[PDB]
C-alpha cells in the first residue's frame, strides 16, 4: 500500500529480530526507514537527518532510550518519539511519559492494529483526530458512572465568595433569592491588580454537573486566562468568552455554558460586561443582551459596553438562579 | 495481575480544593479528583471501583471529573 509515502520513519531498537519485524512493517506500508541498533548511533543518525516519526526502546540500549529522549529535548527537536518496554520500568514509562513521547508499547509485537491506529494518530493528528473524538466520546460516557457530581457541587457551594467584600478599594456585594445550597447562578470575584477588578457569572443548571465542573475551571483558571489577554494591552472581553468555549471544548465538558463577564477599572471608573446566554440589567439602566451560550454557536461573537460610572448595580438572572451585585 | 496506572503528573489548585492529575494507563487521562489523596509524578497505581491500591493500601478517591489528555488545557493548569 500507500498511506506511508515520503515518510521518514527512524527506528532505535537493540534486538535484531525486533528491528526486522519492524522495518518490514514500516516499509510494507511504504515508509521510508532508517534502523539504528545502537544509542549512540541513534543520536549520530539524529544530528544527521530529521525523522517525521521516532521509535525508540529504552530497553538494553548501549545508552538509555530516556536519555536520548533527555537529549532530544534539551535539543527542543520535540520530534515525535513512541516508545517500546514492557510491564517492567513502570518508572522509566513514567520518564518517558513526562518527556515529550506520543504512547508506549509492550515488548511483545502482538496488536499490530494498535500499532497502526498509534503510528496514523502520530503522523496525521488532524485526518486521525477521529481518534480525539471516540475518546470523547467514550469519556463522557465513562465520566458518567465513576464521577460524584454530589461532591463537585458541595465543592462549588463551598467555594462561592463572601457576601460582602472590599476587593481593588472597591466595595462589592452580592445577593442571590434563587434556592441555595443547590448550585445554580455562580459566581467569582477576583483581583487583577491594584485597581483592576474582575468577575463571572454562570448558571449552572443549564450543563449539569459538567457545568460545576467548568465553574470550578473556571475558578481555577479565569483570572490567569483574563491576565493573558491583558497582558498584550498598553478590554476585549470576547475573546475570553470564545478561550473558555476552547477550555470548555479541550476539557470534556460539553452542554451549554450561559455566562457572563465583567470588568472593572476603579481610577477609570469604567465597567465593561458582556453576555453569552444570561440575561441582566443595570445607574445612568442598561440591559445587557441575551447572547447565545458557551459550547454553541461555536463562536458566540457577542459585544460589549462602558458606562464609566463610580458605583453600579447589576442584576443577573438566568433559567436557573437570579442574582443581584453591586459595587459602591 | 492488576492494572498498573502511572501518575505522569499532577497540578493541585488552591484557588479550589482540586487535583488534577495527567495518568498513563493504558492511555494518557486527565482526571479532576480531590486534593484529599496526593499523587506525586511517577506513582503507580491500580485503580478500583472509587478507590486506588496505591502501595497495597486502598485510599478512597473521590473523582470530580475523568477525560482524554489535552496538551493545552495541561499546559494551561500548569500555568496556574
Amino acid at each position: 500500500t500507500q498511506p506511508l509515502v515520503g515518510k521518514q520513519i527512524l527506528i532505535v531498537e537493540d534486538e535484531q529480530v525486533f528491528r526486522s519485524l519492524l522495518d518490514s512493517w514500516f516499509s510494507s506500508l511504504g515508509a521510508t526507514t532508517v534502523l539504528a541498533a545502537d544509542g549512540v548511533d541513534a543520536l549520530e543518525l539524529l544530528g544527521g537527518f530529521t525523522p517525521d516519526l521516532m521509535i525508540c526502546d529504552i530497553a538494553m540500549p548501549r545508552m538509555n532510550g530516556l536519555k536520548l529522549l533527555e537529549h532530544i529535548r534539551n535539543r527542543g527537536d520535540q520530534t515525535p518519539v513512541l516508545v517500546i518496554s514492557a510491564t517492567e520500568n513502570m518508572a522509566d514509562i513514567a520518564k518517558a511519559l513526562r518527556l515529550g513521547v506520543e504512547d508506549v508499547l509492550l515488548k511483545p509485537v502482538k496488536d499490530l492494529n494498535r500499532l497502526r491506529e498509534m503510528v496514523f494518530a502520530c503522523l496525521y493528528p488532524s485526518m486521525f483526530n477521529s481518534r480525539v473524538e471516540e475518546e470523547e466520546r467514550l469519556f463522557r460516557d465513562w465520566d458518567a458512572m465513576v464521577d460524584n457530581p454530589a461532591a463537585a457541587a458541595k465543592l462549588l457551594q463551598e467555594l462561592q465568595p463572601p457576601v460582602q467584600q472590599v476587593i481593588s478599594h472597591c466595595r462589592v456585594n452580592y445577593r442571590q433569592l434563587v434556592a441555595a445550597d443547590k448550585p445554580g447562578l455562580v459566581l467569582d470575584i477576583a483581583a487583577l491588580s491594584e485597581n483592576d477588578l474582575a468577575f463571572y457569572c454562570l448558571d449552572v443548571t443549564r450543563a449539569g454537573h459538567n457545568g460545576v465542573l467548568a465553574a470550578l475551571l473556571l475558578r481555577a483558571l479565569f483570572n490567569g486566562l483574563l491576565q493573558e489577554q491583558l497582558a498584550h494591552q498598553n478590554p476585549e472581553l470576547g475573546a475570553l468568552l470564545k478561550q473558555v468555549n476552547h477550555l470548555l471544548r479541550q476539557a470534556n465538558l460539553p452542554g451549554q455554558f450561559p455566562l457572563l463577564v465583567g470588568y472593572y477599572h476603579r481610577e477609570l471608573k469604567n465597567l465593561i460586561l458582556v453576555s453569552a446566554g444570561l440575561n441582566a440589567t443595570l445607574g445612568e439602566q442598561v440591559q445587557i443582551s441575551n447572547g447565545v451560550p458557551l459550547g454553541t454557536l461555536g463562536n458566540a461573537y457577542l459585544n460589549q459596553l462602558s458606562q464609566r460610572c463610580d458605583a453600579w448595580q447589576c442584576q443577573i438572572w438566568g433559567t436557573g438562579g437570579r442574582l443581584r451585585l453591586m459595587l459602591s | 495481575p492488576h492494572m498498573k496506572w502511572i501518575v505522569i503528573d499532577t497540578v493541585i489548585q488552591p484557588t479550589c480544593g482540586i487535583s488534577f492529575s495527567a495518568i498513563w494507563g493504558n492511555m494518557k487521562m486527565i482526571i479532576w479528583y480531590q486534593s484529599t489523596i496526593f499523587l506525586p509524578p511517577g506513582s503507580i497505581f491500580t485503580p478500583v471501583k472509587s478507590g486506588i491500591i496505591l502501595k497495597d493500601k486502598e485510599y478512597p478517591i473521590t473523582i470530580y471529573h475523568i477525560a482524554p489528555f489535552n496538551k493545552d488545557l495541561w499546559s494551561l493548569l500548569k500555568s496556574s
